[PDB]
C-alpha cells in the first residue's frame, strides 16, 4: 500500500542517492525481476504503481529531520549574541558542515519537503540565514549561504518574494561595491541578485540606496572595462543579466534609475554589443527558473525603456542600430500570429522611430512597410492579434510614411 | 515595567465577543459608533506602536486591550505593503485593497490568538465582527499614510519601515 | 540463476553508484519486499543468494568497456609522436576527461575488473601511463595520473612491482627536486613514492641516481626547514613516510644511501622528534595497503639501521635517546610472547648498547635487566619465542652487565 515510498526513504539513507535516482534504481530492479521471474509479476506491478502514483503515520523522512536540526542550530547560532560579536569558540568548521549538508539536501531531496520546511511559520528559517548573512563577515561561509539561497529560489517563487523584499539584495549590492577582491563571491552575488529579481516583483524603496544608479554604474564599468582579477571573464555576462533583471520591475523609463546610468556614462559599447547577441536569438538569460506567472522578456523590456527617451537612444553606434533594425524586422515577420512577443518587437520598433532619426536614413523601411500592411490585412480574430493591429494603426497614424506602399 | 495599555475602556462601552466595540472617528461605514474626542483606539495604537513592538510580555487587563493588539498586528501588515510604495496616493490605494481582504477572525485558523479571544457564538455577532474589524483595517491604513510618507520626497520614511521586521510579540495576521 | 549480477550492472549504469552501494541498494529493496510481502519470500531469497554467492556469456560490464576505450586512447595519444613533441591540436580537455573517468572507475568499480584490465598483456596499459607521464609536461595532467596510480596500487601488489621497477619513481624524484613551486604535485609525488616502495621489493641500480643520497638530503631539508609554499604543513609528514619506505629494501646500513644523508647533515632534530612519536604508538605510516606478504616495520627497520653505525647514532639529542629507551623498554615488556615485533625492539636495544655509551649512564638498566631474565626463564616453545631468547643470550653474553641481578 505504501511500499514505493518506504523504499525510497530506505535507499536515500543507505546510499545517499538523489530523489530522481532513488526512483530509477527501484524501477529498474523491480522491472527486471518482473521480466526475468514472471511468477512475481503481480507483486511487482503493485510496487511500481506505488511509485508512479505519503509515508506511514509516525515515520518522518530523514531529510526532513536534518532540516529541523540544521535550521534550528543556525538560528541558535544567530541568536547567540556573544559568540557573533565577541568570539570565543570555533564555529567555522561546524557551520561549514551544516551548510554543506543543507546544500546537498536542497539540491537532491524531494522539493516538496524542502519547500514546506522553508515555507514553515512564514519563512522563519529562510529569513534567519538572511540575517546571519548580514551578521557574518567570513567569505568562506557567505559563499555557501549563496549556494543555498540559489537552491531555495529554484523550489518556489514565494521564496523569491521573501528574499528580494528582505535585506539580502542590499548587503550583496554593498559587498560587491566594497569587496571586489574576492572573485567567487562577486560572481555568485551577481547570480543570486539576478535570481531574486527574475520575477519582476517590486521592492521596498529603501533598496534603491544600494541598488539604484550608483550600483548600475558599478556594473557598467565592469561590463565595459572589466576587472583585473577576472581571468575567466564570466562577470560581464553576469553583470549584464543582472541589469536586465533590475529593469524588470522598474516602470516609466523617464523615472528609471538604470537609464540615468547609461545617460551619465561616457561611452557604452560592450553593453550594447551584448544586448544584440541576445536579441538575435531571442533568449532570456534572466529566465533561469520555470515558475509561473512568467514575467516579461527582460531584453525587450530593457530596449523598450532605452528608446523611451532620446538621451538613452544615442548610446548605440550607427552600425549597431542598423543591426538592431535588421533583427527586429526579421522577428516581426518570422513570428506567427497569436504570439505574445510580436507586439513587443512592434512596440520596440515604434519606440525607435520616435527617439531616433529613422526617417532620415530609412533603413529597411520598404521591407517594414510590407510587413505592417500584411499585419493589418490579417483576418485573425484572437485578442492578441487585435492588439498587434491596434499598435500598427497607431504606428502608421503617428508616422504616415510607414503606411505608404513599398517603393 | 509594563507595556502601554488602553485607557479608553469604560463600562458603558459595548462588547463584541470578548473585545471592546469602541468608538472610531472615520468616514467609513460599520458598526462602530462615531467618536467626538480627538483620541481613539486607533490614534493610541499608532502612538504606542513603536514602543510596544519591543516588549515581550503583554498582560490582558481588559477587552480594549484585545482591540489594541489587533490593530498593532495589522499595522505591521500595512508597512509591508507601504515600503514598496513610491507615492502616498499609491499607498491609500493599497490600504483600501487590504482592508477589503477577509483576514481571519476570532475562532478560525490563521488568527494567532484563538485561545485568548472569544469567537462569535451566533451568526449575527459574526457579521458584526467582520464589519467592525474592516472599519479598523481601513481607518488605520488611511491614517498611517499621513505619517509614513515624508512630504519632502513623498516617499516612505526609514523611521517607520525599520519596524517591518518587528512583529508585535512575534504574531501576525497571516 | 544470474539475477544478482545482472542487476548490479543495471544499477551502476543508470545510477552511477559504486560497487558496494550497488549491493546495498538491492539487498535493502529485496529485503524489504520480502518482509512486507511474505508471498514473495521464495523468489527474493534466491535473489539475495545470487548476490552473496559471473555475467551472461556475451554480456560485458560497462566499466570493462570504458577501460578498453580509455587505455586504448591514452596509448594512442602516447604513440602520436607528432602531437606530443610538435603540438597542433588541443588535448588537455579530452585527456583530462578520460583520466577523471578512469579515476572514478578504479575508485568505485569492482577491483577484480580493474585488476585484470590493468594486469592484461603483462601490464601493457599501466606501463603506457608511466611513459606518458615521462612525456607529459603539463601539471594539470601529471596530477590526475598520480591519483590514478594511487588507485591502482590499492588493487594489487603486482602492480606496485611494475611501477617501482619502472621509470616512474625516477621522474617523480626528479620533478620534486626541480619543480618545487607546485605544492599539490609535490605532495602527491611523495605519496605515490611511499606507496610503491611500501612492499620492500628491490629496484634497479639506476634508480639510485635520483633516489639516492642527494634525494634524501632534499627530503631532510624539507623535514627540518620546510618550504615557504607549504602553508598546511603536510609535506614534512610525507617526506618522513617516504624516507621510511626507501629504507625498507635497503640492507647493510654501512652501505645505505640514506644514512649517508644523516651523517652528512648539519643537525637533524625534527626528523628524530617525529620518529619517536611514531614509535611511542607503534604505527607504521608506510603500511597503507592490506597486501600480503606483509613487509617489516618501517620505523624499527630504520632505527635498527641508524644504530648500525656510531656516526648515525649521535644524531639523537640526549633527552631524546632517554625517551627512546623508555619506549623500547616499555614495548619489550608490554608485548606478549609469540609476537613478531618483540625481537625487533630487542634487536633495536642490542643496537643501542653497541653504538652508544649506554653503559656510562645506564638509563632504565635495572628495569631492563629484570625483563631479560624473565624472557630467558620463559618456558614457551614456539620458534619465535626461541628467537627472542637467542637474542637475549647474545645480548647478555656480549655485555655481561645486562645479565646481572637488578641492584
Amino acid at each position: 500500500r505504501t511500499i514505493g515510498a518506504e523504499l525510497m526513504e530506505l535507499v536515500r539513507r543507505n546510499t545517499g542517492l538523489s530523489h530522481e535516482l532513488c526512483r530509477v534504481a527501484i524501477g529498474i530492479i523491480v522491472g527486471h525481476i518482473q521480466a526475468s521471474v514472471p511468477a512475481s509479476s503481480p507483486v511487482m506491478e503493485q510496487v511500481l504503481l506505488s511509485l508512479v502514483e505519503a509515508l506511514p503515520s509516525g515515520q518522518v523522512c530523514h531529510d526532513q529531520q536534518r532540516l529541523e536540526v540544521i535550521f534550528a542550530d543556525l538560528a541558535r547560532r544567530k541568536d547567540d549574541a556573544q559568540q557573533r560579536s565577541w568570539a570565543l569558540y570555533e564555529d567555522e568548521g561546524v557551520i561549514r558542515c551544516y551548510l554543506e549538508e543543507l546544500l546537498h539536501i536542497l539540491t537532491d531531496a524531494d522539493p516538496e519537503v524542502c519547500k514546506k520546511m522553508c515555507k514553515r511559520n512564514e519563512f522563519e528559517s529562510v529569513l534567519a540565514l538572511v540575517a546571519y548573512y548580514q551578521m557574518e563577515h567570513r567569505a568562506s561561509l557567505r559563499l555557501l549561504l549563496l549556494k543555498c539561497f540559489g537552491a531555495m529560489c529554484s523550489l518556489d517563487a514565494a521564496i523569491i518574494s521573501t528574499l528580494v523584499s528582505s535585506v539580502l539584495p542590499v548587503e550583496l549590492a554593498r559587498d560587491m561595491q566594497t569587496d571586489t577582491q574576492d572573485h567567487q563571491k562577486l560572481c555568485y552575488s551577481a547570480l543570486i541578485l539576478a535570481m531574486v529579481f527574475s520575477m519582476g516583483e517590486a521592492v521596498p524603496y529603501a533598496h534603491y540606496e544600494h541598488l539604484g544608479t550608483p550600483f548600475a554604474q558599478f556594473l557598467l564599468n565592469i561590463v565595459e572595462d572589466g576587472l583585473p582579477l577576472d581571468t575567466t571573464e564570466q562577470l560581464p555576462d553576469l553583470c549584464v543579466n543582472l541589469l536586465l533583471a533590475l529593469n524588470l520591475h522598474l516602470p516609466a523609463a523617464d523615472q528609471n534609475v538604470i537609464m540615468a546610468a547609461l545617460s551619465k556614462h561616457a561611452n557604452v559599447k560592450i553593453f550594447s554589443e551584448k544586448l544584440l547577441l541576445l536579441l538575435n536569438r531571442g533568449d532570456d538569460p534572466v529566465r533561469i527558473f520555470k515558475h509561473e506567472p512568467q514575467p516579461p522578456h527582460s531584453v525587450l523590456k530593457f530596449l523598450q525603456d532605452v528608446f523611451g527617451s532620446p538621451a538613452t537612444a544615442a548610446i548605440f553606434y550607427h552600425t549597431d542600430m542598423m543591426a538592431l533594425i535588421d533583427i527586429t524586422v526579421r522577428h516581426i515577420a518570422d513570428l506567427s500570429p497569436g504570439d505574445k512577443l510580436r507586439m513587443e518587437y512592434l512596440s520596440l520598433m515604434h519606440a525607435i522611430v520616435r527617439t531616433t532619426p529613422y526617417l532620415q536614413h530609412r533603413h529597411r523601411l520598404p521591407d517594414l512597410q510590407a510587413i505592417l500592411r500584411r499585419i493589418l490585412n490579417e483576418e485573425e480574430t484572437s485578442p492578441q492579434c487585435q492588439m498587434d493591429r491596434m499598435i500598427v494603426r497607431e504606428m502608421c497614424k503617428e508616422f504616415l510614411v510607414l503606411g505608404e506602399a513599398p517603393s | 515595567m509594563p507595556a502601554y495599555h488602553s485607557s479608553l475602556m469604560d463600562p458603558d462601552t459595548k462588547l463584541i465577543g470578548n473585545m471592546a466595540l469602541l468608538p472610531i472617528r472615520s468616514q467609513f461605514k460599520g458598526p462602530a459608533p462615531r467618536e467626538t474626542k480627538d483620541t481613539d483606539i486607533v490614534d493610541e495604537a499608532i502612538y504606542y506602536f513603536k514602543a510596544n513592538v519591543f516588549f515581550k510580555n503583554y498582560e490582558i487587563k481588559n477587552e480594549a486591550d484585545r482591540t489594541l493588539i489587533y490593530i498593532t498586528l495589522y499595522i505591521s501588515e500595512c508597512l509591508k505593503k507601504l515600503q514598496k510604495c513610491n507615492s502616498k496616493s499609491q499607498g491609500e490605494k493599497e490600504m483600501y485593497t487590504l482592508g477589503i481582504t477577509n483576514f481571519p477572525i476570532p475562532g478560525e485558523p490563521g488568527f494567532p490568538l484563538n485561545a485568548i479571544y472569544a469567537k462569535p457564538a451566533n451568526k449575527q455577532e459574526d457579521e458584526v465582527m467582520r464589519a467592525y474589524l474592516q472599519q479598523l483595517r481601513q481607518e488605520t491604513g488611511l491614517r498611517l499614510c499621513e505619517k509614513v510618507f515624508d512630504p519632502q520626497n513623498d516617499k516612505p520614511s526609514k523611521w517607520w519601515t525599520c519596524f517591518v521586521k518587528r512583529q508585535f510579540m512575534n504574531k501576525s495576521l497571516s
